[PDB]
């Protein structure tokens, strides 16, 4: 009874994860490796688990919780037990452990076991071990060391040096054997001379690492001699005085100081020996100044009531004061050092209140502090008190770097060169404001990210706004991988790649159509009921819970963006639109329907669509034409905004009249009998049509935010900012494009988003004094190693040569650049082919998947990884093709009659060079040759691809010079992927990072090289290496390893992820904090350098 | 009783998970080989008393001994094949090194 009444008054007990805050706290990010498991009926890990959960740390219990099945959760035990292998030899030294929250790439991107709980323990240990002398000079020196080893490389060996080295082994190792078998009584020589069995093979230090140090004195009091060795003053007082045998019997004042800072050298007992008496006295007198040391002391309640000294320092700011009205402690301290006048004033005084000079009894309380023995000593100091390269040098703004191209005179300029370097937008914003005030204005509300306001740049709002689409678009992306994940295991998707692409586009067909009836039947207060496949039930329900559908819906009513209340909401909603490619794909296969049949099609349902406002019939035809025109500039991705200002660019009969609804099933009949309905070009695809919405839907969301709710009045701004500047023509140009990337429109060059990197401006004095600059050179300083040791790659192998070459000559480098950056191909009259390669084929195709599937792990890694090497790839072989299609219009015979191959004639090439002439622009090809040339590129397309496999240049290709650099290359890529290989043989993250960089650095390498070429400079690796960085700065080269981890939807989470955790620290630092998890989390391009190490060196190696 | 505890220890998770990688010490090796692995014990033809199906057995050249080096090879990503499969799956059991 009593007891209910204690329990009644007391408060609730608080919940089990409101403790363990920073240690439990984002699941996509962890499951990505096991995606593709299907889901267990009913199951439960903590059922599973029984009598196991007590052994662990509580963090590996958060990661061993998210399994479905039983497979997931054996495979997620094992992947535990190799990372505690991994940190169990890292623990063999405190301070690499607190590297490792910065260099291990599962920890900082995604997918290791627990990353707050590792950034929480270093920050401790460092604030630990500073009880390199305070918490941030711990992190930044933790990363110095670590990455300063100088790596070995492989070479080839004379097999007798070998076998002589071996053969003092064993000898010398087996003198420790007792010998109670065959005892020396019973010893022969064999007849014979035996010999081990060794390789021959040599280790030899590198030569072109660089020595990288870290500058941890710059904001800091220290002593520079000869103005190299690192130490502290209490440690070079002392040798002073053992190899001081020169000096006057002083040495006794040095014994008493070296008893009571840091100190640059530019084999320290020999240092100090190559000195002369006179300096290494005056270091010794500059060392006197440790006062400092003590003046803070007192000022700061370190030493509370000590005597001694607190009287001292009390004694000695009395007679600061004394002097002004008769005649900091810092400055009047140094004053006693540098000047002589200044002491002879004080000569001519006594005190007031005892005898002696002024000046007398003020030394005798600075031996009090430099020594700390309380009140002889007096003569030294007085007789030390009488030009030398020794010097006290005060706290500096501006670091010492090593790279070259970061120097600068002052803090603002070396602020601006720093950032250029890491993000892509800084570089653009800085070119926008060029072009005069109102400019000016205009570039703060669309690309800035400011960190002392709340009015914040559009890009902002739409970064920030798309992260809540993708956190459930991937929700129904592992559905779609799951239900194919039976009747398809890895082997048999390597063995009939084409085959394997129609079982996504049936279910994504019948999804598609179950969607619909659902939607029709919701609206209108109906009953629901499931399908019979039980594939399409799950998708359905994966999507329902998924629940993007109504927050889409009430993310975009949200400030009330134009025409949106217009939309009706439902939990199975999915927009319309139609496709191009079906028409032409459809168009291609059947020759009797012409534009003529089209157009009149479309006529039919304008002509009744609009019949109660009188519509005349011109008007009808008109519009008929102008959905064809318009249709065919989808499927080439020439659209661009300017053209969807009416209301939202998701209708398609708004699109049609603003240039100057339908049955779905009514039928046509064609001229030659065939019958034709608008149903057969609608969209299909479910992915395709999700992402598409998304993107552009959070890009119109940022903008309104901004101030923007409606585009009308978003041109007018432009067009009245652009007409200020001395050349308005670009200016136009230049926020034209800007805008097509912000609301996410295709602009035809080859770039990763814009959402994807950041435009941090703010206080450049409190970010110097951080510490990031010193973090930012080293990595700069490793692309020196990998640019050096590619093209030292590229001048050994033959192939190497005249691959080098042609991008040095004007007559061929220009079009190779082309081929490279892809700017044929991406956009305009040959996208056909991109479209036809990139979503008709699979990685099986490839052929370099076979031969290696065995060697990496067969797992998610090699999958995940070869998509990104498909896509790579089709853009090559495209822009191959339409080079060489070019030169043959141009008129280079031998590449006519090597077209002719696939079906040219003399018809088609006369009007093909009739219709160049007169229009060179060509955004796309006239309705009356496209059906002919578009499928001799077709078929040109399938050929090469079947003999290529290999690496080889087929027989009828000879012709062709630039060909002859695209062919060969995968050859030359699988040199370095062995090597790789056979150092480590794991396929791990830190080889993924590898091999990627390995793959792609040799293009930017190429196309760096042509660029410097034809503005008439030499080409040397460094040139080519500080080129390099004004096309892919560091925060672009995370990019890459981003992409080779995670592929399609997952992939914009992680990428975006970074870059808001770079702004949430870098915007605290700049308002006055420099807290060290500020520090780790502000520099997540570090990761990558590891990575780096093992592609550069593993390029030295012999075969 | 050995086999009881063992049981009911297994139970109760005392085994370590094994690596995603087979241990470098599961694999064959010359000194396995010479230990009496492949000896497949009684049988009429020379050939069939040795798992690889090399004949000679006193006086051998060099060209057995590349056939021999191969087919350990074979054998060995023959394993590794295997020992991924199993692990992939999540049916491993609960053995280490020499009984692995």
């Amino acid at each position: 009874n009593p007891s209910a009444l204690v329990q009644a008054m007391q408060k609730p007990v608080a919940s089990v994860t409101d403790s363990f805050k920073a240690t439990l706290s984002a699941k996509a990010l962890r499951g990505v490796e096991y995606a593709s498991i299907p889901t267990e009926a009913g199951f439960e890990p903590s059922k599973a688990l029984g009598d196991s959960v007590s052994q662990y740390t509580a963090d590996e219990l958060e990661f061993l919780s998210d399994a479905r099945s039983s497979a997931e959760l054996a495979q997620r035990r094992s992947q535990v037990q190799d990372t505690r292998n991994n940190y169990d030899a890292m623990g063999q030294n405190m301070l690499t452990t607190v590297a490792a929250s910065m260099l291990d790439v599962d920890m900082v991107i995604g997918g290791g076991v627990g990353a707050l709980s590792k950034v929480s323990r270093a920050t401790r240990l460092a604030v630990g071990l500073s009880a390199t002398i305070t918490p941030l000079d711990v992190v930044g020196t933790s990363v110095g060391i670590a990455m300063s080893a100088i790596p070995g490389i492989r070479k080839v060996a004379k097999a007798e040096q070998v076998q002589q080295g071996a053969v003092r082994g064993g000898v010398n190792a087996a003198e420790d054997a007792a010998g109670t078998v065959v005892p020396p009584k019973d010893v022969t020589v064999p007849p014979v001379r035996e010999v081990p069995e060794v390789q021959p093979i040599k280790t030899v230090a590198d030569e072109d690492y660089p020595k990288i140090d870290i500058d941890t004195y710059s904001n800091k009091e220290h002593i520079e001699v000869g103005r190299s060795l690192k130490t502290t003053v209490q440690n070079a007082v002392l040798a002073v005085t053992a190899l001081g045998d020169d000096l006057p019997e002083v040495r006794a004042l040095g014994r008493a100081l070296g008893a009571s800072r840091a100190e640059i050298f530019n084999t320290l007992s020999d240092h100090v020996r190559g000195m002369s008496t006179y300096e290494k006295t005056i270091l010794l007198h500059e060392a006197a100044h440790a006062k400092t040391g003590r003046s803070i002391r007192a000022v700061e309640s370190g030493a509370v009531s000590d005597g001694v000294v607190y009287e001292a320092v009390q004694r000695i700011k009395e007679i600061q004061w004394y002097v002004k009205a008769n005649v900091d402690t810092h400055e009047f301290i140094s004053q006693l050092f540098n000047s002589e006048h200044f002491r002879d004033a004080l000569r001519s005084v006594k005190m007031p209140g005892s005898d002696g000079t002024l000046l007398s009894n003020l030394m005798k309380r600075v031996v009090t502090l430099f020594t700390g023995k309380a009140p002889n000593a007096f003569d030294a100091t007085l007789q030390a008190f009488d030009p030398a390269d020794v010097f006290l040098n005060a706290p500096k703004a501006t670091p010492d770097l090593q790279s070259k191209v970061l120097q600068a005179p002052n803090v603002i300029e070396m602020n601006n060169k720093v950032m250029g370097a890491l993000n892509r937008n800084f570089s653009l914003y800085e070119r926008l404001k060029s072009f005069g005030y109102k400019a000016s204005t205009l570039a703060d509300q669309l690309v800035v990210d400011a960190t002392g306001t709340e009015a914040n740049s559009a890009a902002h709002h739409a970064r920030a706004a798309h992260l809540a689409s993708n956190v459930s678009i991937v929700q129904v992306d592992d559905a779609f991988r799951q239900a194919l994940s039976a009747d398809w295991p890895l082997v048999q998707r390597l063995r009939h790649p084409v085959l394997y692409r129609e079982a996504q586009r049936d279910l994504s067909q019948k999804v598609y159509q179950q969607l619909a009836e659902n939607h029709d039947r919701f609206l209108k207060g109906q009953s629901i009921q499931p399908s019979n496949d039980p594939r399409v039930n799950s998708m359905v329900d994966a999507f329902v819970n998924s629940n993007w559908a109504k927050d889409e819906l009430a993310r975009v009513k949200g400030a009330g963006i134009n025409g949106a209340d217009a939309v009706r909401e439902s939990p199975y909603y999915l927009p319309r639109q139609h496709s191009g490619n079906k028409l032409n794909d459809f168009m291609r296969n059947n020759r009797q329907v012409t534009k003529d049949d089209i157009v009149g099609m479309y006529t039919e349902q304008f002509s009744r669509m609009f019949q109660q406002n009188g519509i005349t019939p011109e008007t009808a035809r008109k519009l008929g034409a102008k959905m064809f025109d318009n249709m065919q500039d989808q499927a080439a991705h020439v659209q661009g905004y300017r053209q969807s200002i009416a209301g939202m660019s998701y209708d398609d009969i708004e699109n049609t009249l603003e240039a100057l609804e339908f049955d779905m099933t009514a039928q046509y009949t064609t001229k030659s009998g065939d019958m034709i309905s608008p149903s057969m070009f609608v969209n299909n695809d479910v992915m395709g049509l999700m992402e598409g919405y998304s993107r552009r839907m959070s890009g119109r969301v940022g903008l309104a935010k901004a101030g923007f709710p409606d585009l009308r009045d978003a041109v007018k701004a432009i067009d009245e900012a652009a007409a200020e500047a001395q050349d308005p023509a670009a200016a136009l140009h230049a926020f034209d494009n800007t805008m097509n990337q912000i609301l996410g429109y295709p602009t035809g060059e080859d770039v990763p988003d814009i959402l994807r990197s950041a435009s941090i401006i703010g206080g450049a004095l409190n970010l110097a004094n951080s510490g990031i600059y010193q973090l930012a050179d080293m990595s700069l300083m490793l692309q020196q190693f990998g640019i050096t040791k590619t093209l030292k790659a590229f001048g050994s192998t033959a192939f190497g040569r005249n691959a080098m070459d042609v991008a040095k000559s004007a007559e061929f480098g220009s079009r190779l650049q082309d081929v490279i950056e892809a700017r044929h191909v991406l956009s305009g009259k040959y996208r056909s082919v991109l479209t036809h390669l990139e979503d008709n084929r699979d990685i099986g195709s490839l052929g370099v998947a076979h031969r290696y599937v065995q060697q990496m792990g067969q797992g998610t890694r090699f999958v995940n990884g070869m998509e990104f090497i498909r896509r790579g790839q089709a853009k090559l072989v495209s822009g191959l093709i339409a080079d060489t299609v070019d030169d043959a219009i141009a008129g280079n015979a031998s590449a006519v009659t090597a077209m002719e191959r696939f079906g040219l004639n003399q018809q088609l090439l006369d009007e093909l060079r009739k219709a160049t002439a007169a229009n060179p622009d060509m955004r796309k090809w006239p309705d009356s040759v496209r059906m002919d040339i578009e499928a001799v590129t077709h078929n040109m397309a399938d050929s090469i691809v079947l003999e290529n496999r290999l690496g080889e240049i087929p027989a009828w290709m000879q012709f062709s010079s630039v060909g002859k650099v695209i062919l060969p290359y995968m050859t030359f890529v699988a040199g370095a992927w062995n090597k790789i290989l056979r150092r480590t043989a794991k396929l791990d993250g830190a080889t993924g990072v590898a091999i990627a960089l390995a793959y792609q650095m040799p293009l930017v390498t190429l196309s760096s090289a042509t660029s410097i070429a034809i503005s008439g400079k030499p080409v040397t690796p460094e040139s080519v290496a500080q080129r390099a960085l004004v096309q892919v700065p560091m925060m672009s080269w995370a990019g890459f390893a981003v992409d080779f981890w995670a592929n399609g939807a997952s992939n914009n989470l992680a990428a975006l992820a970074l870059v808001d955790r770079m702004h949430a620290a870098m915007s605290s630092i700049a308002s006055g904090e420099t807290n060290p998890e500020s520090l780790i989390k502000a520099v997540p391009f570090l990761s990558i350098l590891p990575g780096m190490r093992l592609m550069g060196a593993s390029l030295a190696d012999d075969d | 009783d050995v086999v009881g505890k063992r049981a009911q220890d297994i139970a109760s998770g005392k085994v370590l998970a094994l690596p995603a990688n087979m241990p470098a010490d599961v694999s064959i090796t010359q000194a396995d080989v010479t230990a009496g692995i492949f000896d497949l014990g009684l049988g009429k033809d020379a050939r069939n008393r040795n798992m690889l199906g090399i004949q000679s057995w006193v006086f051998t050249s060099d060209a057995d001994e590349k056939a021999a080096q191969a087919r350990v090879s074979q054998v060995n990503s023959a394993m590794n094949n295997e020992y991924v499969y199993n692990q992939q799956r999540g049916s491993l059991p609960a053995l280490v090194g020499d009984d692995l």
